[PDB]
């Protein structure tokens, strides 16, 4: 499983730049795809979504009318065409894989992202810095602006880990499930508006910025992020 | 539509008729039905006899003018 | 779609993609012509399988094309466990190609010496033809090894296989009598047409005969669908 | 003293036309409604013939719906609706042309299936049938438009009539177009297709089924000729009325009564179409038996 | 030869099957009656379920 | 001449077994359960209809969460359904279209299928790639595979028409235990709740109880005029039901080695394809060949109800593990969910 984003670089404002992502090692035609942008110090922001059959396309409110997403299935590539670029667009650009059916786990794999430099449900995530000695369990709280408990009993909450120097890794999906390849130390719970990520037996690998994501309705929104120092 | 319902009540196959005096003309019923081969003037006389008239003739035009006014 | 969440609507979209793939695969599968290959073990069906192919145990599938028509031949010879508990799977097949050899009458059956091989092939043909599942399915009969039949018929008369037979020792008369007996075995003469062919060295002729019989079966099926009959 | 056509013909027509229309409406409505219900219950999508038979039944129902209305209109009393007149006329013509065009499509479909079976397997698709049906309904509506445009409601001699008011040229053209669309073209398609169909049927070994098929094909052609051809001949004669046969006062009344009887005959052919197409077929009979056993 | 050994294995199998501690039919009948009566409350196909509890709805 | 004396010894042993069964026959089940009030008229209702198969559907299996369905047809595809939403979750193309059985893993990670190809193919559903992949093809049977069941993720019980039954290990790919002793083609398998026993139904009208760990036949049952098509265990594991082409179901006792009860009707003359029980065990559900399913009172033999609405031969009956619904598949290419 591999995603290689190309392009990037220094673009004068008002210019047009094209991002190409190459997908390898999986069946690209079956997965939906997302673009996520991270500023140098700010949190993750959602940009765009294209379906597996290219039937439905969604954009964030800020990027409407400027960004065009394209899906080339026989070459296994994603193209994002950018016009009318501005200072806020300067960011790191991640391609995100997703799969949608009963029992699936979307947002499972994340790309490496490119650096482009130009010359709604609100998720509350308060405690930015947590000074706890390793070997002790830590709680991380994520308050939502509205109830995420749908009529079918599923609550649409996602917990991500971005350790320094790497892509955001999925940890918890829908708060009752553990992602594949993740140890059982991580766990989570919630009441529908207040949410708790519980991490037991802190190791050196668990240093990073945890993120909280709402998937109930579009546009997809992120939390500010809690930083863990060990 | 059915042609059976569309059967014209009155038609003009031919005219051997001559000119009719202005006083002899009791009534006028123009017929321009599509199912008849010619448009026609039904001069209804005072004796309740309908006389077919050709609308292109000059005296028929003058009679239509006089009856109209 | 208002009550449904985003993941529910994406699941519905995935289901619609699966439905379109199923419909396209069914439309591709419906055009292909399925032929069930039957006969005895010593019938020499491998020879015609070699012929059709040009133009571990289980079902042996043979795919080929002829005049832009795709044929799938299913060989069930490998499994001798049962015939009653799976032949209903083959209910929807265009035709049954049933192969027997004409040199079998001199050779007695290996399992039981008393029983002749051609009579076993006749009981096989009677069971398959009079089966309740195949009341509308046509049979293409192949009579293999005609040259060996000529070499055997000159040395030995047909009286060995048929006790009540009085006829000339001519090759054509003997072959016609065998064909007549196989046709007389049929009990459905108004719903099932039996096509008989004598296997030739030329590959093209046998395939052309199969193509003509399949064309007749498809024309009869279309006539039944239209409602003329 | 010009009046030749009179109310005596109207008296006979008023007395005998509504019950005849009512009988045609009853039998046609029962047969067509039954065919539509069976087709809806059955897998219409699987067979192209089912799709065209359903479209033919829908065209027949659209034709038949207005029969009580025209039966009331026979009395010479007309409801005060101009748009109602332009809607009933449109339904009548759309049903008529839908019946003729879908009969032609069924004939072409049978020819394509029987004569070129291998090509029919690849060629016949549900999408092709839906596209051909939509284009056929569009052609039927477009053909019915000139009748609708000149259709009007007018009162003559204190009697309301829903009638056409074609110009001189359009009235002559409409009869010729009606004859070409309804007589010359369908019979030509039937003879050309059925000759090949019979030639292919000759190859079939089974004697009884072959003879039954030959009798059905000849029955379809003779029924279409006997029902539609006198109506078209009388329409052409009445429309021309000068070149073929003099406009005699006695003869034109007989032509009007013949027009009424042949109108009834051509409308009766619409009623007899579901039997000839659906009921003769063994497959439809099996569907009918399954429907009665299930319900 | 081989069929003699096969019949010997069949006789040995019947000898193994004969020495089993079978019980009275009335005890097993009472046991099946007790199991059917005890779990009647947990059977949605026998006891009807309200629409608020039934996940299959129109 | 030793064969005749050994056959006479076998006849003496069979006479001993018949005398023991006669001695244990103190009372009849129908005589005991007359005090029980009847279940009345059980009127079930179609709630969901699953559409998308084109050819005849031959098998279906429920998952352990009572929401997912594997369905097998002659189209050469397995379809994994969501029962609560009617959505299709997976469509798996098959290498051979002649598939007669399918099973779903209790964990939910694997789906197996097989048929006339004499190969049992096991499919991994949970992958780090968006395609269901063939995990392992098992081979070694000569006859057609009739039923496949999973003891757990790594072990498969597979029965076929070569009269045998094989326990398989996925990782090695080699059959560990071979169960022999049937004299006819084996049609159905029922697996015990504790996964220590299984009962095999075969064409020779004998249903055999097998111990999976030991590998030896421990019990044999008879009393059917015709072939045994389908077999189902009772929930406690001390009885089972057997369906046949004689239009009769039979409830057999595992502990007393005796035919407890016979379910039969005069008008019903057609064969039986599937047999299933309710969660409590009071309703026995059997799918016949006159195009409908009958719900029988298990302890009184009365016909509790009739489920109908298929246009062709009913082939398969699943009952959910929580007992909420019954899924019926047939040769009209439809799956119907009943409540």
């Amino acid at each position: 499983v591999q995603l290689v984003e190309s392009g990037g670089g220094l673009v004068q404002p008002g210019g047009s730049r094209k991002l190409s992502c190459s997908a390898s090692g999986f069946a690209f035609s079956s997965f939906g795809m997302h673009w996520v942008r991270q500023a140098p110090e700010k949190g993750l922001e959602w940009v765009a979504y294209i379906s597996s059959g290219s039937g439905t396309i969604y954009y964030a409110d800020t990027v409407k009318g400027r960004f065009t997403i394209s899906r080339d299935d026989p070459k296994n590539t994603l193209f994002l065409q950018m016009t009318s670029l501005r200072s806020e667009d300067t960011a790191m650009y991640y391609c995100v894989r997703s799969i949608y059916y009963y029992g699936s786990s979307p947002f499972d794999f994340w790309g490496q992202g490119t650096t482009l430099t130009v010359s709604d449900i609100v998720m509350t995530q308060a405690t930015s810095s947590v000074p706890v000695t390793p070997g002790e369990s830590v709680s991380i709280s994520c308050r939502s602006s509205k109830s995420l408990l749908h009529s079918n009993g599923n609550t649409y909450l996602y917990w991500f880990l971005q350790r320094p120097g790497q892509s955001p890794q999925l940890l918890i999906y829908r708060m009752s499930n553990l992602a594949s390849g993740v140890p059982d130390r991580f766990s989570g719970s919630g009441s529908g508006t207040a949410f708790t990520l519980t991490i037991s037996r802190l190791e050196a690998e668990d240093v990073g910025v945890y993120y909280c994501m709402q998937h109930l309705e579009y546009p997809l929104t992120f939390g500010a992020g809690t930083k863990l120092e060990l | 539509q059915p042609d059976a319902i569309n059967a014209p009540v009155t038609c003009c196959y031919n005219f051997t008729n001559r000119k009719i005096s202005v006083q002899r003309l009791a009534s006028y019923r123009r017929i321009t039905s599509s199912k008849c081969p010619k448009e026609a003037v039904i001069f209804k006389t005072i004796v309740a006899k309908e006389i077919c008239a050709d609308p292109k003739q000059k005296w028929v035009q003058d009679s239509m003018d006089h009856l109209d006014k | 779609g208002c009550t449904l969440s985003a993941e529910d609507k994406a699941a519905v979209e995935r289901s619609k993609m699966i439905d379109r793939n199923l419909r396209e695969d069914g439309e591709k599968a419906a055009r292909e012509v399925k032929l069930l290959l039957l006969g005895a073990g010593e019938s020499g069906k491998s020879t015609i399988v070699k012929q059709m192919k040009i133009i571990t145990t289980g079902i042996v599938e043979t795919h080929f094309t002829f005049k832009d028509l795709h044929f799938k031949m299913f060989d069930v010879g490998a499994q001798r466990s049962e015939r009653k508990k799976w032949i209903h799977c083959f209910e929807g097949v265009t035709a049954i190609i049933f192969c027997v050899a004409l040199s079998d009458y001199d050779l007695v059956l290996a399992e039981d010496e008393e029983m002749n091989r051609m009579h076993e092939s006749m009981k096989l043909f009677d069971s398959i033809c009079n089966n309740k599942w195949f009341t509308d399915t046509s049979i293409i009969l192949f009579l293999n090894k005609k040259d060996l039949f000529e070499e055997k018929i000159k040395k030995s008369p047909l009286t060995i296989c048929y006790p009540e037979y009085a006829g000339s020792n001519t090759y054509e008369e003997a072959a016609a009598y065998i064909q007549c007996q196989f046709e007389d075995l049929n009990k459905r003469k108004d719903t099932k047409e039996i096509y008989t062919h004598f296997t030739c060295s030329t590959d093209t002729k046998n395939v052309q005969f199969v193509f003509d019989a399949v064309t007749d079966v498809i024309i009869k099926n279309n006539l039944k669908d239209c409602g003329l009959f | 003293g010009a009046p030749c056509h009179k109310f005596d013909v109207k008296q006979i027509g008023a007395q005998l036309l509504p019950p005849l229309y009512s009988l045609v409406f009853i039998f046609g409505f029962v047969g067509n409604m039954l065919v539509v219900l069976i087709l809806i219950n059955c897998k219409k999508l699987k067979c192209l013939t089912d799709i065209y038979l359903l479209n033919l039944a829908i065209s027949d129902l659209l034709f038949l719906i207005t029969l009580p209305l025209w039966a009331h209109s026979a009395a010479n009393e007309w409801v005060f609706g101009n748009a109602m007149c332009k809607l009933f006329t449109g339904l009548y013509h759309i049903g008529y042309f839908g019946g003729i065009f879908f009969i032609i499509l069924l004939t072409i479909d049978r020819y394509l299936a029987i004569v070129h079976a291998v090509f029919a397997l690849k060629a016949r698709t549900v999408t092709f049938g839906v596209v051909t049906s939509v284009i056929t309904w569009l052609v039927a509506v477009f053909a019915s438009v000139p009748g609708i445009i000149f259709t009007k409601c007018q009162k003559e001699d204190s009697v309301y009539v829903c009638g056409p008011y074609f110009p001189r040229g359009w009235n002559n053209f409409h009869t010729i177009m009606r004859n070409i669309l309804g007589l010359v073209l369908p019979l030509l398609i039937m003879v050309i297709c059925y000759s090949g169909i019979l030639k292919t049927l000759l190859r079939c070994r089974n004697e009884k089924k072959r003879h039954r098929a030959v009798r059905v094909i000849f029955t379809i052609m003779i029924v279409y000729f006997l029902f539609w051809t006198p109506y078209n001949i009388v329409i052409l004669l009445n429309t021309f009325q000068e070149f073929f046969g003099l406009s005699n006062c006695e003869s034109t009344s007989q032509l009007d009564q013949a027009t009424q009887v042949t109108e009834t005959l051509g409308m009766t052919h619409c009623c007899i179409n579901p039997i000839i197409y659906a009921f003769v077929g063994e497959k439809f009979r099996r569907y009918l038996s399954v429907f009665f056993r299930k319900h | 030869t081989a069929s003699i050994a096969q019949a010997r294995k069949l006789v040995e199998q019947l000898k193994m099957e004969a020495n089993i501690d079978r019980i009275k039919v009335s005890k097993a009948a009472a046991d099946l009656m007790a199991y059917c009566e005890a779990h009647a409350k947990e059977d949605p196909l026998l006891t009807p379920v309200p629409a608020s509890e039934n996940p299959f709805r129109e | 001449s030793e064969l005749d004396q050994l056959r006479q010894e076998a006849e003496q042993l069979k006479n001993q077994i018949r005398d023991a069964r006669k001695a244990c026959a103190d009372a009849t089940l129908s005589q005991i359960t007359n005090n029980i009030d009847p279940v009345g008229r059980i009127q079930m209702r179609t709630r969901r209809t699953l559409r998308g198969h084109l050819a005849k559907i031959y098998a279906m299996h429920w998952g352990t969460d009572s929401r997912l369905l594997v369905s097998a047809s002659q189209d050469g595809k397995l379809i994994i359904w969501d029962s609560y939403t009617t959505n299709k979750v997976h469509a798996i193309p098959l290498r051979s279209s002649w598939v007669m059985t399918c099973a779903y893993a209790p964990s939910g990670n694997y789906v197996a299928c097989g048929g006339l190809d004499n190969i049992c193919s096991i499919y991994n559903l949970k992958t780090r790639e968006g395609n269901v992949r063939v995990s392992r093809e098992l081979a070694g049977h000569t006859g057609y595979l009739s039923c496949c069941r999973f003891l757990d993720d790594n072990q498969i019980v597979t029965s076929s028409g070569d009269t045998t039954c094989a326990l398989w290990d996925i990782e090695t790919g080699q059959q560990t235990t071979t169960f022999t002793g049937h004299t006819g083609d084996v049609m159905s398998l029922s697996l015990a709740p504790d996964t220590r026993l299984f009962v095999s139904g075969a064409c020779d009208a004998s249903a055999k109880l097998w111990d999976v760990r030991e590998g030896m036949c421990r019990q044999t049952f008879t009393g059917h005029e015709s072939d045994i098509n389908a077999i189902c265990f009772f929930p406690n594991g001390n009885a089972f039901a057997t369906g046949s082409d004689d239009a009769t179901c039979r409830l057999f006792d595992l502990r007393a080695d005796q035919e407890l009860m016979t379910y039969s009707h005069d008008n019903i003359i057609c064969g039986i394809t599937s047999v299933s029980f309710s969660k409590s065990g009071r309703l026995l559900l059997a799918g016949y060949d006159d195009f409908n399913c009958n719900v029988w009172d298990a302890l009184k033999a009365d016909r509790a109800g009739v489920l109908a609405g298929h246009d062709n031969r009913v082939s398969c009956l699943g009952v959910t593990d929580d007992g909420m619904a019954v899924a019926t598949g047939s040769w009209d290419s439809f799956l119907k969910i009943w409540n």
